């Protein structure tokens, strides 16, 4: 079942709980990409210095 | 309808009726610690948690080679040392005396009742209890601290399913893990070769046959538990098979089973079907003919020993071969033993593992396990058998709590609710029986993210476990001392030691990650920190090994854990706050309230549902169609059956929510129009309200959520009247109320003194003050608000202030998130805050010469003498700035070794040489403030100086004037009640003389108590404090800094919209309307589409109607209208729109002028988090205030004067101010000090400020063609003693040149690598 | 480096050098005392572990 209402008409108590699953997963990924991208650029620059 | 609501009424748009009021927001902290104290003294002490449970487990002492038993009679709590206000200034940690009564029972070690010695001695001062305050905060060393809850795994058994990570064998759901409460854990894992393996809490691999042999079971008994036994006999056709119709279901038969006296059943190569299954029950045949080739795949269960042969021809639990039939045929064994086996279902996975290990004897397996835990140890049979039995079968080093025994019976399937703590032999084999059933396809693996498997600890559980680990250390030390000593020679008090007990309490509040500092900025941050529950700490997962399952939300978090409240950063998901209606269960789980729904109507019965029991009932939605009869009139209602969201029929509803706000937390319940914003902005909006600084002027928000009133009462900063009555006298320092004769005792009725605290230094360096809001002659009741604390206005939480806001890009000043401000926001002092800084000085004891604090110091100018007093303390109220000295501290020195350059300087001055240096405390650079208070501390036995007597005298004079004032009130009250009893004097008598004698004895009782309350207070003030060894006198001076708003400050709203002020533009450049009212804050409208927060725009439109209606009420007062006309206008506001309407219950003249003067600055509106007003109701309010319903109006520019082409949106938005001032962020340093090993610039001292040139900064310079710049900031500007000296001289002369030099970071690597024996030819 | 209160600080390397120096002098003074084989093999291991 999808979410019928939108942000203007207002969400329900149960419809707003569904949008939290995708939001928390998005906020949890931006905290991990800062460590993997910073680790990826260190291995590529150590082999292209000479 | 109380008295505090008669001043300000808040209109609410809530359309759903309230069934259950919001409980105490700190009920999880007060009731959790109350069980730890157990102040109730009855005959049967309810022992479920606390120190009383630890005094009953380790109470009996089993003395080795002796007879000494100690019986614990009980404990008694003592009176506190100091008050809550005296402990924060003296630092006594608010300790509580602990007295225990122990009984010494002696015996002759003969197991008889002869020569019994009974000594009863009660030990005093055994330990110190924290004894937290009423708000829930702990006072440790004069600093406020709190104990957050912990969310860890529940003790029990859990089954995991690996995702093919072992050997890529598809899916393996046979990972069994048992986590007990205390002691080592045993885990059962399956090898890729289909072999069971038990794993102790250590890196090792033990077979499953060794675990069964160590318990005492043989190979034949263990084989019967895995597979059932079968019967066989050799009669007729040399054999007879017992055919079971259930075992042959689903098994292909390649043999002939045509037996049955001419009745065929299954032919060769035919798969048995349900039709062939029904053929066997009607016939009832039990014996069939099977060739000897089919029995080869089977195995025996026990050893086959024929009585005629006399020797064992077949071993127990061994596969059958062709030679086994030759031995069994000649023996003619009528009875044949075998085990069950089936390739279709119930595969013998553990049967193959028993033959892999050489577990022949039970004693041989005990020494093999002890060798795995201790390699190279002595192979003793009696020594190893004692350690194994004391690991999983003894009360020592293995304790299973009551919460673990209840959970273990639910997973296994036992009917016993309560079980023993020590694991039994039946419980160890029952886990292996449930593990092999899940592998065959019977059952599923459990989930670790389910709230039914997790447990939320409390402050009372951690204090009891930390006290038990410290009590067992004092119980063990007393056992080794009392057993080797005589009962008459050793005293009962000296037998036990209080050192390990008192040390365990101090280390728990100073070395634990859970016990942390309490941030004190606004009353909203105080309640959020006490309710915040984390998953880290002792006995929990850290930030790195969490992964993604722990950092994710689960559908079982509905009404228990806030899904939207989570601190951003590295720890996302680990820390999550509780819900509003969250309540702990009896075992420790989370429970949420729900309503009882019947088939016909909805009853008013409210029950608290657990986590595991919520999967059966169908939970409906909090908001549904109601036809005023208790029955749902909707065709389809959103329900939840099993952790899923789906629409169901209205005839299947069994439960219903209590309120829509039961999902969000307290911090998230303050964001209006939350249903229109996104879940990402709701998480960031909850953090802007947490880091709010209390301003100088507190203004209530025009739009609220309704929870702003119930959040200030639960906080400890607001003064709540305990006894209702008439306010006799009110002042800015104290509030005195007179208690009525109804709710009072017989004596000392009107005795209540409320002392308001002044500006004190908080934990976050913010001012805290309380202002009175009641006048003399106003009656109050129980629960009324007499005075408000910080960020509080008449009982309502007022974090920031509000102003006129617009939405238009103004010359690019609001580029992405920047905010443009006007001049009226800084001229009216709206965001001006007050900071309180603490500066302390200590007088050490040097080995050269000991000297106390002296004001006379050498090498000082006449400018410091005028400000410094003769004692050595600056006056209270001076403008102390950078370079001014606070106290005078002399430091003795020796061996000056005056250089010839210094001798010439001392001669041109004329003054004599002084060897004493000046190391007095000064103000750091960039800090300016005003002294408001100075506190002194003197050790015991030292002489008081001229400063210790000035403050001490002023304190006792205030207490005496406060005690004499209360004595005058009770004196006149006793005489007034006495004069109102007898008749008037003109021109029985014996009863009136007794009343005069009672009045004379009444004033004598208050007088005798007056000196006792004055003598003990003078005793505490004259008693010195117990400071640390090596200090003589410690002085603390406070500085008050009034930081004004400046460009660069960080300002945000309530919907997660951060911002930095760019330029404070004058009042002429701001866009104004046709009337001439300019706006103060201009925002950026481009942030709405990406950062989807529709509630931010709906708040601006609703805020315009709140201030728009306030102008009509204030203008109506200036026209001197009748009171009957104002009551009609107020009725057109509260009784017009849908929601709560309250009126026609106040006084005509008195209450109308009181509400009109309070609502002249805006009508407060309440908008719930999920029951907000629709768009049709917002436009209806603008029509009443003669405002455009569209919410937009064309504004005139102030610079060019031309009217804008498109209409803009104006209104009033509640803004906040965050603690991100630029005074603590701006830093600059050219030259400073360096270290010794590495000549690098330092940071964190009085003068500091520098940027670390990281490795990623180096790769940015290498990407360019820059070579001289990269070498400059790496060799010359740092790590060069002789390089920086010559470089600084070249800049002053005016010659820009650089020398090569040598980096100091490289010379250290040369000397350190040469000590290892490696040669380095650096010169070459 | 001394700090406030008359106290000073010593690095962890000063303790390692002190342990190897005193054990070296205990071996430098046991070269003419006619030490048997039972102790001449253990006193060398005290220096090897340092």
């Amino acid at each position: 079942t999808p979410i019928t209402a939108n942000f203007r008409e207002g969400l329900n108590v149960l419809q707003y709980f569904i949008s939290t699953h995708g939001a928390r997963k998005g906020l949890a990924d931006t905290a991990l990409k800062t460590a993997n991208s910073g680790y990826l650029t260190r291995r590529l620059v150590d082999v292209a210095q000479d | 309808y109380s008295y505090t609501e008669k001043k300000r009424i808040r209109k609410d748009f809530s359309k759903l009726p309230d069934v259950m009021d919001v409980p105490y927001l700190l009920a999880i902290q007060l009731d959790s610690y109350r069980e730890f104290l157990q102040a109730g003294a009855t005959k049967e002490q309810f022992r479920d948690v606390g120190l009383h449970a630890a005094f009953k487990s380790v109470f009996p002492i089993i003395s080795y080679s002796g007879n000494a038993a100690l019986e614990y009679v009980g404990y008694r709590l003592g009176e506190p040392a100091f008050d809550v206000k005296e402990c924060v200034l003296r630092g006594v940690t608010f300790a509580v005396p602990l007295r225990v009564k122990v009984r010494l029972i002696i015996f002759d070690r003969e197991s008889s009742n002869k020569a019994i010695k009974d000594i009863k001695e009660q030990e005093v001062y055994m330990g110190e209890i924290p004894l937290m305050t009423e708000n829930g905060t702990f006072i440790i060393n004069g600093t406020e601290r709190v104990i957050v809850s912990q969310l860890h795994r529940s003790p029990g058994v859990f089954f995991d399913h690996d995702r093919g990570k072992t050997h890529s064998s598809g899916k393996l759901l046979y990972s069994a893990r048992i986590i007990p409460y205390r002691g080592s854990w045993l885990d059962f894992e399956f090898d890729p070769k289909d072999c069971v393996f038990v794993r102790i809490d250590r890196r090792r691999k033990l077979p499953a046959s060794v675990l069964l042999r160590a318990l005492g079971y043989s190979t034949e008994e263990i084989l019967n538990a895995f597979y059932a036994t079968n019967v066989f006999h050799i009669k007729g056709e040399t054999l007879n098979l017992e055919l079971v119709p259930q075992r042959l279901r689903g098994e292909v038969a390649s043999i002939d089973i045509k037996d049955g006296s001419g009745k065929v059943i299954v032919e060769q190569g035919r798969r048995i079907t349900a039709r062939h299954i029904n053929q066997l029950e009607k016939a009832g045949v039990s014996q069939l003919e099977v060739p000897f080739d089919y029995l080869i795949g089977r195995t025996i269960a026990k050893a086959i020993v024929h009585p005629a042969t006399g020797e064992i021809i077949a071993e127990c639990n061994t596969e059958l071969t062709l030679d086994l039939l030759a031995k069994v045929a000649k023996a003619q064994v009528v009875r044949i033993e075998t085990l069950y086996t089936n390739d279709i279902d119930c595969g013998p996975f553990i049967s193959d593992t028993l033959k892999i290990d050489n577990t022949s004897n039970q004693l041989e397996a005990l020494v093999e396990i002890y060798r795995m835990m201790r390699p190279g140890e002595p192979p003793t049979k009696e020594a190893a058998e004692t350690l194994f039995g004391n690991l999983f079968f003894s009360a020592e080093r293995y304790d299973l709590s009551a919460v673990g025994r209840m959970k273990f019976n639910r997973r296994i399937g036992r009917t016993e609710i309560e079980g023993p703590g020590v694991l039994s032999k039946e419980d160890i084999i029952d886990v292996l029986k449930t593990l092999v059933d899940i592998r065959n396809g019977k059952g599923i693996v459990d989930d670790i993210d389910h709230l039914g498997n997790r447990r939320v600890r409390c402050v009372g559980e951690m204090a009891e476990n930390q006290f038990r680990v410290g009590l067992v250390r004092v119980e063990r030390a007393v056992k080794e001392r009392l057993s080797m000593a005589e009962s008459e020679g050793l005293m009962p008090q000296d037998l036990i030691n209080a050192k390990p007990v008192a040390a365990a309490i101090k280390e728990f509040f100073g070395s634990s990650q859970l016990s942390q500092f309490m941030d004190q900025n606004n009353p909203l941050s105080e309640i959020t920190h006490k309710r915040r529950v984390s998953a880290l700490g002792p006995g929990g997962l850290t930030r790195e090994r969490a992964g993604f399952e722990v950092r994710d939300v689960h559908p079982t978090h509905y009404g228990r854990v806030c899904p939207i409240e989570t601190p951003e950063g590295p720890n996302i998901g680990l820390i999550n706050s509780l819900a509003t209606y969250a309540r702990t269960n009896k075992y420790g789980f989370l429970e949420s309230p729900y309503r009882v729904v019947k088939d016909s109507l909805v009853t008013d019965e409210i029950v608290f549902l657990s986590a595991i029991e919520e999967a059966d009932h169908v939970i409906a939605q909090a908001s549904a169609t109601l036809n005023e009869k208790g029955q749902l009139v909707d065709e389809l209602v959103a329900v939840r059956h099993l952790n899923e969201f789906t629409v169901k029929a209205p005839e299947d509803v069994t439960l219903m929510d209590v309120s829509p706000k039961q999902v969000v937390s307290v911090a998230a319940s303050l964001i209006p129009f939350l249903e229109h914003d996104d879940a990402n902005r709701a998480l960031m909006g909850s953090n802007m309200q947490r880091q709010a600084v209390p301003t100088l002027r507190a203004d209530k928000p025009l739009v609220g959520t309704g929870m702003e009133r119930n959040v200030a009462r639960d906080s400890g900063v607001c003064v709540v009247a305990r006894r209702g009555g008439v306010i006799d006298s009110v002042d800015a320092s104290r509030v005195v109320v007179r208690v009525a004769d109804d709710e009072v005792e017989t004596g000392e009725a009107g005795v209540d003194i409320y002392n308001l605290t002044k500006y004190t230094r908080s934990n976050q360096n913010t001012c805290i003050n309380q202002r009175p809001l009641v006048s003399k002659g106003d009656v109050v009741a129980r629960g009324d608000i007499l005075a408000d604390g910080p960020s509080t206005d008449m009982g309502e939480l007022a974090l920031g202030q509000n102003m006129r806001v617009a939405f238009m890009p103004w010359n690019g000043f609001n580029f992405e998130d920047s905010i443009c401000l006007s001049e009226r926001v800084v001229q009216e002092d709206r965001f001006t805050t007050i900071h309180i800084q603490e500066l302390t000085c200590v007088a050490r004891d040097t080995k050269l010469g000991p000297e106390e604090i002296t004001a006379d110091i050498p090498n000082v100018g006449e400018a410091a003498l005028n400000k410094l007093d003769e004692a050595g303390i600056v006056y209270v109220g001076a403008e102390v700035q950078a370079g001014d000295i606070l106290v005078g501290k002399v430091t003795p020195k020796g061996e000056t070794q005056l250089t010839p350059e210094e001798k010439l300087l001392r001669a041109i001055f004329g003054e004599k040489a002084s060897d004493v240096k000046d190391t007095s405390l000064r103000v750091p650079t960039g800090t300016k403030g005003t002294v408001i208070d100075v506190q002194v501390f003197t050790r015991d036995g030292v002489e008081r100086d001229s400063r210790a007597l000035s403050i001490e005298k002023m304190q006792l004079d205030q207490i005496r004037k406060d005690l004499n004032e209360e004595f005058r009130i009770v004196e006149g009250a006793t005489f007034e009640r006495l004069r109102a009893a007898l008749v008037g004097a003109k021109a029985a008598d014996d009863a009136l003389n007794e009343q005069l004698e009672k009045a004379q004895a009444y004033i004598s009782d208050r007088r005798q108590l007056l000196d006792d309350k004055f003598e003990d207070k003078k005793r505490k003030l004259q008693q010195g404090d117990d400071l640390a060894p090596g200090v003589l006198k410690i002085v603390k001076v406070y500085l008050a800094i009034k930081r004004r708003i400046q460009p660069g400050d960080k300002m945000a709203g309530r919907h997660g919209n951060k911002g930095v002020v760019s330029v404070i533009m004058p009042v002429e450049d701001m866009p104004h309307d046709a009337n001439g009212t300019p706006v103060d804050i201009v925002l950026n409208p481009l942030g709405v589409p990406s950062r989807m927060n529709v509630g931010q725009i709906l708040e601006t439109h609703l805020g315009l109607a709140a201030k728009g209606l306030g102008e009509k009420i204030n203008r109506m007062l200036e026209e001197q209208r009748k009171v009957a006309e104002l009551r009609k206008f107020l009725h057109e506001i509260y009784n017009e729109i849908g929601g709560r309407e309250e009126n026609l219950d106040e006084l005509g003249d008195n209450e109308i002028l009181a509400l009109a003067k309070n609502l002249r600055g805006g009508v407060p509106m309440a908008t719930p988090v999920f029951d907000g007003a629709k768009e049709r109701e917002i436009k209806a309010m603008l029509k009443l205030a003669d405002l455009p319903e569209s919410g937009q109006m064309r504004l005139f520019d102030g610079r060019t004067g031309n009217q804008f082409e498109r209409p803009t949106t104006v209104g009033y938005m509640y803004m906040l101010k965050l603690n991100h001032l630029v005074d603590d962020k701006m830093h600059a340093r050219s030259t400073g000090s360096y270290s010794l090993v590495t000549q690098q610039p330092l940071g964190g001292k009085a003068q500091f400020g520098g940027q670390r040139f990281g490795e990623m900064e180096v790769w940015a310079l290498e990407a360019y063609g820059a070579a001289y710049t990269l070498q400059e900031m790496l060799t010359v500007k740092s790590d060069d003693v002789n390089g920086r000296t010559k470089m600084y001289k070249n800049i002053v002369d005016g010659d820009h040149r650089m020398e090569a030099g040598m980096p100091e970071s490289f010379n250290v690597l040369i000397k350190e690598i040469r000590s290892l024996g490696i040669d380095i030819e650096l010169e070459t | 480096v001394p700090l406030d209160g008359g106290r000073f600080a010593t690095s962890d390397l000063n303790d390692l050098y002190r342990r190897v120096i005193n054990r070296n002098n205990r071996l430098k003074r046991l070269l003419d005392l006619a030490a048997p084989d039972i102790i001449v093999r253990n006193e060398k291991r005290m220096l090897q572990e340092a």
